[PDB]
């Protein structure tokens, strides 16, 4: 969540 | 204008009184007088009617009669008989509870181009709902091969795919199950901004490749720019995430709501990372996805990342929400 | 006694201090300070090191090293370094790192499915996608159950299904679709659908039913009296309308079943009626949804490397607002059905 | 989610 | 006001049901009683009847003819009976069904035609094909520019060419065997080729250019300037060797351009790459150079025609020879764009 | 024996590296070392070389020359010296870019005859490239007449020519453009069955001829039963068709894969004319002729073998429907 997307 | 009591429409016997309705709409009637009134109500409409015919039909005053019959209609239980009019008969039913004529939101879909920037695991799930639901162009964006390591969650991909480039292999399966609509293919990996060019308007972009670490930035900075609506998909590890759903003008952006040695070693760390990745968390992100895509085009219900970047856990019962309306003060839009 | 760093932790500079982890097990550390020394900690398990080889490489007080290790290894952020011991080239290695990040050795759990057999009752929508992850994060052994044929409106939601496959078996086509994409397993299909109560008798014992078929109304209660009596777990996995449900699983002696938590002449005759008249608003996302998590289920019950999410419990995902609730299906002592 | 699953 | 029945539908007994019409606008109706019913109306519309007069004539309940009706009314299977006076002696009869299939009305189409000029810049094989196209359709104007003679090789793509007019200025032979074929047409001949930059001011304004001449190498780059500057519609069409290209269309106002999707230092091999670039000669073959002059053809017909969108809007499009393979790069406007940007 | 550069290869600086050969075959090289060692060998075959002289005269490593006389090698981009020398000149660098010797596909050509059964606007087209490209013998089959709606389409027909015999106007115009071939002209349509064994026997029929409506069936039995291959070409309004390509005992064959309604329909689709456009002529035309051109040169396979394939002119699409052979198809096995 507060970390952004794999892809 | 004749009404028709909708087929997903289920009741039951509960508590003081009973359910009507099955999923979201499902509401529990308290007062088993009212509960019964609804359904001798509803029983007027199973076979299409008038209000005034209906109204002859039911033994129960023109007063409970008008109640239960606003109930009926404003949770779209019963639907205007020309919208009970094949292939997408399911979807119809999906339409048809949400108050849309099933017909004009098909005309939508049909009318649409998806772009699907990223082949893997959330581009193959996407792309087949979008498919199979009608949306009539699907511009396949990758140029990356099929390992035999792809097929634990791409799965239009087999064993006798790999080697081949996924765009052509998506192309055909695509093409296997729904062969009314159109698809393109364009052999290209963002490596740079400037290759964003490559991509083409659509109605969306699908975006969901898993590197480089900033290419949803990228994307972001050129859509905006482009006045092209995106929406974004993935997971951070067993995290599924779907969101936002950029809407030009209309919603905020990515970016909106937001020591020497050490910044060496984050970096070095940060550059070995690999997802850990499983089907069903992928699989998840893009269903959602998929969702919010087909209710942005058709337009019968709102899609749930409006503004929004939703996470779903896999190790725990827990969805939530970050907010992404739109900052003033935003180094990209605003 | 080595350990390494996971491929799956990322750390971010975030607000005072940062965030170590992605996922679930994401953790922010409000000082700078001490997450500043955990990725110093961190750093120093990229290779595969002891405790002590990597603290000899540490340019931090032993204390501090000493506790920055406890918290990376009660996450398993690092990991035993034999638990990375597969090839990047296994067909299964994806898969690995979510077995890592979970503090389990991929190699068992990849093993615990290779042994493993789940019988796949119903092979319409949920069991098209149930059994394709099955299939490819391979479970050893997939036994599809169904008596019905393709049609044109399958297609929305069942996967392994093409315009080509219309007219023939749902168990030839998924038995042909999953064999190609994971040759590696074992499938066989019986030719059934549950009619009677009696009918179940003909379905195999394995580690698991997976329980999605579309008719009769009352599927359920047969399948979950007959498990009860029969020792045997399953899932049930569906939807009503535009929500996505899976559970409960049901496991002997363990968990609660599904009768468990069970709380006039003309109206009932217009009930009925309106009742079979009764079709799901069908829709790709909300099957795919039910499906994934009752696929994660199975897996992790037969891995065994993280709890299940729906013992005890039926889960209900919503799809037109952003809404998780489940179901109490605890054991009752009570119950009818397994209890007394 | 109060009635049962259809399939 | 009088309706008909095209001459361009048909229908067969299908699966559950049936088609309806033909090509791209083919129908399958999967309701037997639906299909059937609109045969019942098409047949009523064979002879021109306006909705009543041939409502009269049918066996169906009235609400189901126009159920039927808008059906075949939406999609072109019957069209206003005034669409249907070509003389049966016009040339262009066959392109009339085309037109009607569209839903327009092909005497405007064929008048539009009529009053269009064409530039064909290049008179190779592309320039050949097209402008014979474009003559039978019944283009009012096309002007030919091109300063090469013919040669014996050039015979293989370039179909209006004889043995007997090796030597012969392309444009002189292009002419008179466009005229052989439509005299009813203008032709002029200018005898050009593109060197400078400034040499496109000698090309005159024209309702589109047909661009095929590949030298210079950056020939479109220079074309794609002046057009954007000029105001002036242009399609690009071409070969890779075995791959057939057409496209971009450039639409002023409406269209991306050229230039919108485009964002040896060592001397001793940049001059080995300028001797082994100079001794390039495409490896033509005329079913690749045809099916390039073709669609390159039909869209300008469309354009000028407005009765269906060219499809080369935005895209340079490639049909390769050797796989089944169709392939578009994206020539979207770009608000950035360095030559149409104007704002 | 020499090697020597093909003349259909280009290059270009691209990416991190560049680009190698134009077309289908075209080669993009990641490395710019590898690519500019590319360069320095293909330079080397500029003109005709071997292998030991270009290995001199490029100055690069041993292993490195090799792997990019390899490299060209395999993409054709460098092919022996005997495949290189003409009317023909231009279809040469397509055959030498495929791999084959020019010379031995063009002797294919001129001894090949191909029936052209259908003289109208596939037929023109077709029969103009099959005669451009060298074909030696083609016998045109047909006998209707030059009519003024012809001339949106068939390309060979002149104003002067409305009156006169499809296949007679034909066969003057491909002698103007190709004088070393034979052109035979049989005035015939095919209104019977039994009229198929006037056409003669060659290498292969193209079958153009949208009358009667149910023609390919007859074509198809015959062929079948006298090893005779075939292609078909057609148009379904704005639909080019083309395909597929039937090869005895090689490929699939076209048959592998109430009252009052009933005189209604028979009525309308008797009143049907095609909605003809020709660019939509051309290009079905164009592929059939590749594709005839294809399987008697060898070269390179055929796009519509077991295949029926259509382009559209509304939308950007080819499709190809499935006709591979049948195990338990009617007409042939
Ligand atoms: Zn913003
Ligand atoms: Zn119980
Ligand atoms: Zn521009
Ligand atoms: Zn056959």
């Amino acid at each position: 969540m507060r970390t952004g997307n794999a892809n | 204008m004749d009404y028709i009591l909708g087929r997903y429409v289920k009741i039951a016997r509960y508590g003081s009184g009973g359910l009507v309705g099955g999923g979201g709409k499902e509401q529990y009637v308290e007062n088993l007088v009212l509960w019964e009134n609804i359904i001798k109500t509803a029983y007027c409409f199973i076979t299409p009617s008038s209000y005034t015919a209906a109204l002859e039909t039911a033994n129960i005053p023109e007063k409970d009669f008008s109640n239960c019959f606003r109930f009926l209609k404003e949770n779209f239980f019963i639907i205007p008989g020309e919208y009970n009019n094949n292939r997408y008969s399911r979807n119809f039913l999906h339409y048809q509870s949400y108050g849309a004529n099933p017909v004009l939101v098909q005309d939508k879909l049909k009318n649409a181009k998806v772009v699907i920037l990223g082949c893997g695991g959330i581009g193959n799930h996407v792309s087949v709902i979008l498919a199979t639901s009608g949306i009539g162009e699907i511009i396949l964006i990758d140029n990356d091969q099929i390992e035999n390591t792809n097929l634990t969650r791409q799965v239009l991909f087999s064993e006798d795919d790999v080697g081949k480039n996924k765009t052509e292999v998506i192309k055909r399966e695509l093409l296997k199950r729904n062969s009314e609509i159109s698809v393109s293919e364009i052999a290209l990996n963002i490596n740079d901004y400037t290759d964003l060019h490559k991509v083409p308007e659509a109605d969306i972009w699908v975006v969901s490749a898993d590197h480089p670490f900033n290419l949803i930035n990228w994307v972001n900075k050129y859509c905006v720019r482009a006045n092209q609506p995106y929406i974004n998909a993935g997971y951070v590890n067993d995290i599924a995430v779907f969101g936002p759903l950029y809407v030009p003008g209309k919603t905020g952006c990515y970016e909106c709501q937001k020591k020497e040695n050490i910044d060496h070693k984050i970096k070095l760390i940060n550059s070995r990372f690999k997802p850990a990745t499983f089907a069903p968390v992928n699989n998840v992100a893009a269903a959602l996805c998929a969702a919010d895509v087909i209710k942005f085009i058709g337009k019968y219900s709102e899609p749930l990342s409006l503004n929004k970047r939703i996470g779903i856990w896999s190790d725990e019962i827990k969805i939530h929400s970050q907010n992404m309306g739109r900052s003033p003060v935003c180094s990209v839009c605003g």
